[PDB]
């Protein structure tokens, strides 16, 4: 019966700077017997799976870094992460373990920067998939920053919106960009109808589009 | 050096049953609590289950969620931990992964294994298709195509190419994942030196290595 709940959802900092989140518990973890509250943090970075940081509420598990502190007793706890590095960025659980277990909702620490354009690249079909009747045609759009990013497809110069999927990376744990892959998808026959493919990102970075094409008469 | 590896995720039918496992080093394993904990995708962790130390009897205990249809079991003979999932359904889906827990002394869970996924889904089994992407750096890429379930791994040159990879979340369209990676190196290595990504569907025992060829 024991309800776990993690401030903020989310936040965003820039390297250098002191992070501070919060995990309350429904009840008091500290345990009478023993005196230690009995919980946890743990940091799960992208695509991994979560690591051991802090326990009993303030002990820093050996080689964790001493920018992270872990305080708080009773019912309320706080993770201080100072001076924080591109590499800190994770989703934070608070853990307890005085009654089973039982994990908060997690906190994603995202990491602010300077603003970057993208490096965008693309691709058409491979000859093997059109020998199968498709006809993907891939941009890549990488190591920029902020987030948010547009990307138009045209072909023969006529935006084309159907048959077209986005997909953002996690941030970057070294350089904290963001990168993004666009593929639009046709049929063989509606491909061998149309001349130029043609990839626009708008970013806050520049007034000016970055635009990449191909021809097919030049394949 | 302590070791914690699941394996028996998969492709499951709503209803069916599956058992992970989880095979364990590098430490007195009967001195220990194991805990299971899952993870739906994008979702926060979830605790699912102990089965305590040999002091206490390796009694076990689950959370509400997941009593009376899910079974832990450990093999002290071989550092072996298991769970016993029964009438799964979409809820289900979600990585497992297997915690090192209590010892008597510490609070903590020292040391968590990869984890497996697992998917509860009616849709079958379907191999992706892997094409190669070809245009003072060069981006390359390689295209993962139209298969089921998740996951797909991917490298490049056996993963000797690690750093200016970015391999993107898989997106979901008619019932099939499709993923791209791209890998960026200096042009003067490309095409003077083979650039291969390697993937792989376990739900498939899919194997490619596709090399990028110009022109
Ligand atoms: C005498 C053993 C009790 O230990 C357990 C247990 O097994 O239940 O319970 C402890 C409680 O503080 C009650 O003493 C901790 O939750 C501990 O981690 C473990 O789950
Ligand atoms: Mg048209
Ligand atoms: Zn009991």
């Amino acid at each position: 019966d024991i309800v776990m709940s993690q401030s903020p959802s989310s936040l965003a900092v820039s390297a250098g700077e002191k992070v501070t989140m919060s995990c309350k518990s429904s009840q008091s973890l500290l345990n009478s017997r023993t005196r230690k509250n009995y919980l946890a943090w743990y940091q799960q970075k992208p695509g991994q799976s979560p690591k051991l940081l802090i326990y009993w509420a303030s002990t820093r598990e050996s080689g964790v870094p001493d920018r992270f502190t872990g305080s708080g007793s009773g019912t309320d706890f706080t993770l201080t992460i100072t001076s924080v590095q591109a590499e800190d960025l994770a989703v934070y659980y608070c853990k307890q373990s005085y009654n089973l277990r039982t994990f908060g909702g997690g906190t994603k620490l995202e990491i602010k920067r300077a603003d970057a354009a993208p490096t965008v690249s693309i691709f058409p079909p491979s000859s093997e998939q059109l020998t199968s009747g498709g006809a993907s045609v891939v941009c890549f759009l990488n190591n920029f920053y902020p987030k948010d990013i547009n990307v138009k497809w045209k072909i023969d110069g006529s935006e084309r919106q159907n048959g077209v999927l986005n997909s953002w990376t996690d941030q970057d744990s070294k350089d904290s960009t963001y990168s993004m892959s666009s593929t639009l998808t046709l049929t063989k026959d509606e491909y061998e109808r149309h001349n130029s493919y043609t990839c626009e990102a708008t970013h806050k970075t520049s007034t000016s589009p970055i635009v990449k094409s191909f021809n097919r008469n030049e394949c | 050096e302590v070791k914690l590896v699941e394996s028996g995720g998969g492709l499951v039918q709503s209803g069916g049953s599956l058992r992970l496992s989880c095979a364990t080093s590098g430490f007195t394993f009967t001195d220990y609590y194991m805990s299971w904990v899952r993870q739906p995708p994008g979702k926060a962790l979830e605790w699912l289950g102990f089965i305590r130390n040999k002091a206490n009897g390796y009694t076990t205990e689950y959370s509400p969620s997941v009593k009376g249809r899910f079974t832990i079991s450990r093999d002290n003979s071989q550092s072996i931990l298991y769970l016993q999932m029964n009438t799964l359904r979409a809820e289900d889906s979600a990585t497992y992964y297997c915690a090192r827990d209590h010892d008597g002394y510490y609070e903590r869970f020292s040391y968590w294994g990869q984890g497996t996924l697992v998917t509860v889904s009616a849709a079958k089994t379907t191999p992706p298709s892997v094409y190669p992407l070809a245009p003072s750096m060069v981006t390359l890429g390689c295209l993962v195509k139209g298969y089921f379930p998740e996951p797909v791994t991917v490298t490049w040159n056996s993963g000797s190419l690690s750093s200016g990879v970015h391999t993107f979340p898989a997106v979901l369209q008619s019932d099939l994942y499709t993923l791209s990676s791209s890998v960026t190196v200096p042009s003067s290595t490309w095409p003077s030196e083979t650039v291969t990504c390697n993937v792989a569907h376990p739900a498939s025992s899919t194997k490619v290595d596709k090399k990028i060829v110009p022109r």
